[PDB]
């Protein structure tokens, strides 16, 4: 496939659904989030499909021509601010905070964030914020599972992988198709009908691992997600993004970024490998050979995102705080390469040649792991 | 070090334990809070199963997630 062809097709569809003339959006830097909220909601969906003439009155360095790119950039930063109680963030990705009920109008704000993200896609403006890999699959109406749980909760994922790879019937483990749910006291919640009295066995352990992973990834953010998509679909229907994947949609929203190969290799750690290891040297020869379009996909495959901090690869973050890009020696030449986005760790097997690495990695970043 | 003891149902159990404490001693400490026999308990750190007798410093820190599977 070709992402340039898919983006060009999607841009043509938006131009057909676009409306004539324009609308005025007046905001300020001090109260940007609330101004933007009031403004975007004051308009109708058909009005938000017209040209967005945005202004920042009394802001030196901006003019009364178009200022939508600075609005979409700056507003995307303030969306992540935890004071609004909508998203939980790491200091200096967007994960919907399950305690957003604190803000009584949180569902009204999630509809606005839904419209905001659908407006960035429609009008072809980039944002400097992004959601998790599973959340992009939610936008694309793609099925979510155990693979996507590793990014949000690695130790739950690791406990489920033990159940998948080890024999539960021999170990004789008591597990049912049911999970805990609270607000006063706590009560059981079935995963499948009458799940509570259905013991997990070898025949249905894969079904159980799926249904628990699916639950954990959306346990307390259902209404919030439902509110986000009310706002999303009334601007841009999700059907228009069906031919994209979670990695293409991220670049369609956040735009292309030139990755610095020098800053990448300088702030890269190695597990059971050296800087002078035959496979590590073939990896940087591969990164230098591929086009920036594939370098972003390789970065996404290992870290879970094409986006980088303003600092660089030294300030790269994981799930358990700061974690630099790692390349681990794992398996044999017969294996396919794997990744751990929680720790930004690439499991690179010890291949015998460069062409085997180029064929195995280029295929693993395009076809993904399954 | 205060570490969390979780399950696949969603329950959590904050238990205070020193790094010198073993998996047999950690499972025995869970009996005082949950009330499950240590033989029915099956703990695991990371992707690997925890063996009764080995110290917690071998598997390796503060605010960690140990998943418990009942038998």
């Amino acid at each position: 496939r070709d992402f340039k062809a898919k983006v060009q097709y999607f841009r043509f569809w938006c131009q057909q659904l676009a409306m004539p003339q324009h609308i005025k959006i007046t905001v300020t830097r001090k109260t940007l989030f609330e101004d933007s909220f009031q403004q975007i909601m004051s308009f109708s969906p058909q009005d938000l499909r017209r040209r967005l003439w945005v202004i920042f009155p009394g802001e030196e360095g901006l003019d009364y021509g178009g200022v939508a790119r600075e609005w979409f950039f700056l507003l995307s930063h303030e969306v992540s601010n935890p004071m609004y109680c909508l998203f939980e963030y790491a200091g200096k990705c967007l994960q919907i905070n399950p305690a957003s009920y604190i803000n009584p109008d949180h569902l009204k704000y999630f509809r606005f964030i839904g419209r905001f993200i659908a407006m960035a896609l429609f009008h072809g403006k980039f944002i400097d914020t992004g959601f998790s890999l599973p959340f992009y699959k939610r936008i694309l109406n793609k099925p979510v599972g155990l693979k996507d749980l590793e990014s949000i909760d690695p130790e739950f994922y690791n406990s489920l992988i033990w159940v998948k790879e080890n024999n539960i019937e021999e170990c004789d483990l008591e597990m049912y198709f049911s999970v805990d749910k609270e607000l006063g006291e706590i009560k059981s919640h079935d995963l499948k009908p009458n799940g509570g009295n259905i013991l997990v066995t070898e025949e249905n352990k894969e079904e159980y691992i799926r249904m628990v992973a699916e639950w954990r990834l959306s346990r307390g953010v259902e209404e919030q997600t439902q509110a986000f998509f009310e706002g999303f679909n009334e601007i841009l229907p999700q059907q228009y993004l069906q031919y994209f994947d979670a990695k293409e949609l991220e670049v369609l929203l956040c735009g292309m970024q030139e990755i610095d190969l020098n800053d990448w290799q300088r702030h890269a750690i190695y597990r059971r490998y050296a800087r002078t290891s035959k496979q590590i040297m073939w990896f940087w020869q591969f990164v230098k050979e591929i086009d920036n379009e594939k370098r972003m996909r390789l970065l996404q495959f290992v870290t879970g995102t094409c986006r980088l901090p303003v600092g660089g690869f030294a300030d790269l973050m994981g799930s358990n705080g700061p974690q630099k890009f790692c390349i681990e020696k794992v398996g044999k030449e017969n294996w396919l390469p794997r990744s751990h986005t929680c720790f930004n760790r690439l499991d690179l097997p010890p291949y015998k040649s460069y062409e085997q690495l180029k064929e195995k990695l280029l295929f693993a970043i395009e076809e993904t792991e399954g | 070090m205060h570490i969390l003891v979780k399950t696949l149902r969603g329950k959590t159990i904050t238990l205070e334990v020193e790094p010198s404490d073993t998996i047999e001693n950690v499972k025995a400490k869970i009996q005082d809070k949950e009330g499950i026999p240590p033989d029915q308990q099956r703990l695991l750190f990371g992707g690997n199963k925890l063996e009764d007798g080995r110290t917690l410093s071998d598997y390796n820190q503060k605010e960690s997630n140990l998943y418990l599977l009942l038998r």
